[PDB]
RNA sequence: UGAGAAGCAUGCUGGAGGUAUCAGAAGUGCGAAUGCUGACGUGAGUAACGACAAAACGGGUGAAAAACCCGUUCGCCGAAAGACCAAGGGUUCCAGUCCAACGUUAAUCGGGGCUGGGUGAGUCGACCCCUAAGGCGAGGCCGAAAGGCGUAGUCGAUGGGA
RNA sequence: GAACCCACUGUCGUUGAAAAGCCAGGGGAUGACUUGUGGAUAGGGGUGAAAGGCUAAUCAAGCCUGGUGAUAGCUGGUUCU
RNA sequence: CUCCGGGGAGGCGGCAAAUAUCCUUUGAUCCGGAGAUGUCUGAAUGGGGGAACCCACCUACUUUAAGGUAGGUAUUGCAACAUGAAUACAUAGUGUUGCAAGGCGAACGAGGGGAAGUGAAACAUCUCAGUACCCUUAGGAAAAGAAAUCAAUUGAGAUUCCCUCAGUAGCGGCGAGCGAACGGGGAUCAGCCCAUUAAGUUAUGUGUGUUUUAGUGGAACGCUCUGGGAAGUGCGAACGUAGAGGGUGAUAUUCCCGUACACGAAAGGGCACACAUAAUGAUGACGAGUAGGGCGAGGCACGUGAAACCUUGUCUGAAUAUGGGGGGACCAUCCUCCAAGGCUAAAUACUCCUGACUGACCGAUAGUGAACCAGUACCGUGAGGGAAAGGCGAAAAGAACCCCU
């Protein structure tokens, strides 16, 4: 999802990076209720956190 | 910081004592270092070097001006 | 040479040279065909997952050397090499130069 | 203190029978915290993402533990655990 | 009886220890040498 | 079979290498060195089972109970064989489950194996402020080099500070 | 005269419960006393109310690594026909 | 994690199977190049400290509470600027900014110090030996180097390394031992300057050539017998610029991976040559406290010897091209060179590491201490010492189920 995440701006980048964290706590928390059957939802959101950051660092 | 004349370099030196019944034993020879103090009118100040009989010949040569410049130059604080 | 999951091959070499079926998976240099090379394994019962354990049969793994690729309209086995038919690489039948059937 | 770090404060409740009594009786949650985390952080992220007020917070941490498995010895993290004091009732 | 180890981290620490080997050049050619042998630990 | 170091044939085991002849090179031959490493004998089912404070019975569980649990008696310590703190150790703490090895016997028991829990501080201690002996030490003095000593300072509790 | 610090006598122990002890007696016990914590002195050196004592169960010259495969007119051993 | 290139059907690293959620022809896993991130200790550098910890200060932004984000704050050396005592001018001292250094690591190089065991059948001169060891400090090499050198028909022609000369001439309690040179044959070859200043070297940029970091294609075998299995037997066939090697159920040129050969690169790195600009060479302009001498030592194969020559701790001390040094005491004559100022490639020394290939080298008591979770377990306060331990089967098909306990 990285060239979808490429057309946005920095301000757009930055709340996106934000929902993603509490998003990844948000998951954790279940996990660790075991409310949650799918892990790749928590591998995705790290991927995404880091390609979000990496994108920020290149557009600034 | 050591036994060495600021004009000329001279350091201890090792060698030999050698008895009659020719026993060596390691010895130094050491220069015949001392202090100092010397007018230097350009600068209105005394000066105080440590150095050997030799160097002290030498400044009589070719001045205290000559051999203060040079150890300037070589680096030293003088 | 190159064998994939869906090609029709047959065995060349061990007990079952001969027989021919479907490759089911390929895996380093191991090869698992349909049908083929069974062997009966011995199954006690998984507790946590109750699953009453028996005598079951599946397949095990020959090596690649010991399989051909089968040759439909010879029915032979033959031997496979790469061609730029147009644009793009393609198998093809050593012994007539075709193109590989699809699976 | 910021949402980052805020997010990363908490790691998870603890399932036993002390901390179950806890909940059921004085209305205290105990939770798995950062073991870098301090008693202010703590608080800070239990009332923005739980929406609840804090009273007081008591930390302690547990040694991890070095146990031989097969032929191989290893040791587990150390664990720092949170028991959060909530006003009057909530959650 | 009394016998010759009486233990006391201290005193191991600051006879044996780690800035007490870099503070001279004996030490850090003790250390040299166990990193050049491969010691798992370096000092006590 | 030959005078010998040895050779040849073959039954059984074993399951993939071996090698004529003639030359060539040696980590080329073991019984001893109170030789070196591992394994196994004799002594011998012999000595010993670690304070001479001491045990007895009923019931329970268990494959099995002198040693575990419950109960009723007996005995020993009581300026320590009781209760704490520092140092030192590091999970030995608690619960469930197991008995091969560990426990100088057996063990259902354990400081043993496995699994899961457990240590909550403004007032206790440490950290922190302060310094002793002593250590290090900008500049500095001294020394072939490495280095020695030391000023201003800076550390250092076994002591002072809610 | 207890604690505490010592070690004069005897039995036992000597492949010990213990690489220096137990038991019964014994000496000092407000002093040149005993003791915790932390420091200083390093090998021809230290320290010693002095025994060549002690310096990590090692002391007429500690331990470790190098010179090093020291040298040994001495002892032992030296392998199939 | 991102981008570029390769590749084309599987994949979510190993012990280590299973399991789930899954990813992938809208190109995954994987391979190469370039970027992003990169906690704490450690030269550790904001202060301290018992390494992986304790405590801070100053700016700018941000928040309302008790915080966050980014940057700066070590020492020493040099340069510039500012400030500034005794003390009048100054100097010392002080501060800021900029630049640089420190630490680690195989061997080889250069320099500062420097043993004893041993041999002499004892031992002191001597030997061991400028060895072991300690210390300082470079480079891809270092050092040396362009005659104040040798030679002795008046000839050679800078350094360095190899073979001879030769165990010769000599030195030596003339013992034990130590041990040249001249000349000849080779390797490599190269000279250039002292103030308008050379050869050369180092940086940055450009251009050209080559090399290197993924990869693609790559020939040709059937029947029969034994056998659990054929690559082995028997009978014929095909390829070869490919019969190197490895694997496959026993021994395969033709089953697989490969091999010979032919191709291949978005992007990056190395080297070579040519120009451009810097900078260095290069504080030095023919060499005075120097050559030589007295005293004490050291180095020369050379131990004071008939002892020349080189270095100097101490005391002295010229001439200066009609001048000076050497030719092994010394004198005369002849011959030869020009010290007291510099730079310089190759032939030479080595292997922590990278790629390819090789062995009348070892095959688990061998070979590294270590084929295996080894500098580990274990021992010691510490420096330090230091092991043992490889093999089911082609494939887990690793023994469902019954019986004793
Ligand atoms: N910091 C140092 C302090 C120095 C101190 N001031 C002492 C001093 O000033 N000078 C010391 C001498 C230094 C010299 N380099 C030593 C040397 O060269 N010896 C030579 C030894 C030779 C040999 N190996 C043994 C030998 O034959 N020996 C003899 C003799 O046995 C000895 O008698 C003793 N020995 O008992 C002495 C008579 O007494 O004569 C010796 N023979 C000789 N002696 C003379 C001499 O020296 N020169 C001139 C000539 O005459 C020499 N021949
Ligand atoms: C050599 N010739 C002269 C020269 O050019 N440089 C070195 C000058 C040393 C000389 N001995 C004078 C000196 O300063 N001695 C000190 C001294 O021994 C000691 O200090 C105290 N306080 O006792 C030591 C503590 O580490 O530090 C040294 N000095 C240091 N300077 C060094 C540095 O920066 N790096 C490396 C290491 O050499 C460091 N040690």
């Amino acid at each position: 999802k990285t060239k979808d995440l490429r057309e946005k701006s920095v301000e757009e980048l930055k709340a996106l990076l934000d929902e993603q964290q509490l998003n990844q706590f948000r998951l954790r928390m279940a996990k660790a209720t075991g409310q949650l059957g799918k892990s790749h939802e928590v591998q995705v959101a790290r991927k995404t956190i880091a390609r979000i950051k990496t994108l920020l660092t290149e557009k600034q | 910081m050591s036994k060495v004349c600021q004009v000329t370099g001279k350091r201890p030196v090792v060698g030999n004592n050698v008895s009659h019944a020719n026993n060596k034993t390691k010895r130094r020879f050491e220069p015949n270092l001392h202090h100092h103090r010397f007018w230097l009118e350009s600068e209105k100040r005394f000066v105080r070097l440590r150095l050997t009989t030799k160097g002290m010949r030498i400044i009589d040569k070719l001045g205290i001006e000559k051999v203060v410049a040079d150890l300037r130059a070589q680096g030293q604080k003088i | 040479a190159k064998i994939k999951k869906g090609d029709q091959v047959i065995v060349i070499a061990g007990k079952e040279k001969g027989k021919q079926g479907t490759v089911l998976s390929v895996s380093e240099d191991r090869v698992k065909v349909e049908g083929l090379n069974l062997v009966k394994k011995h199954q006690k019962p998984n507790r946590v997952t109750g699953a009453e354990g028996g005598i079951v049969t599946q397949e095990a793994s020959l090596h690649i050397s010991n399989v051909a690729i089968l040759n439909a309209t010879t029915q032979k086995a033959d031997r496979v090499g790469y061609q730029v038919i147009d644009g793009v690489k393609t198998r093809v039948y050593k012994s007539t130069g075709e193109s590989v059937a699809v699976a | 203190m910021n949402n980052e770090r805020i997010y990363q404060v908490l790691k998870g409740p603890v399932f036993s029978e002390k901390a179950q009594v806890l909940g059921d009786t004085a209305g205290v949650q105990v939770f798995k915290v950062d073991i870098n985390a301090t008693k202010l952080e703590i608080k800070k992220a239990v009332e923005k993402l739980f929406g609840v007020e804090v009273v007081k917070v008591n930390t302690t941490i547990t040694k991890g533990k070095t146990k031989r498995f097969g032929r191989t010895l290893g040791r587990r993290s150390d664990v720092k655990k949170a028991y959060v004091t909530l006003k009057a009732g909530q959650d | 009886m009394k016998r010759t180890f009486q233990p006391s981290e201290l005193k191991r620490k600051r006879v044996h220890g780690f800035r007490a080997r870099m503070a001279t050049k004996a030490g850090r050619q003790v250390l040299a040498r166990r990193r050049a042998k491969g010691r798992h630990s370096l000092t006590v």
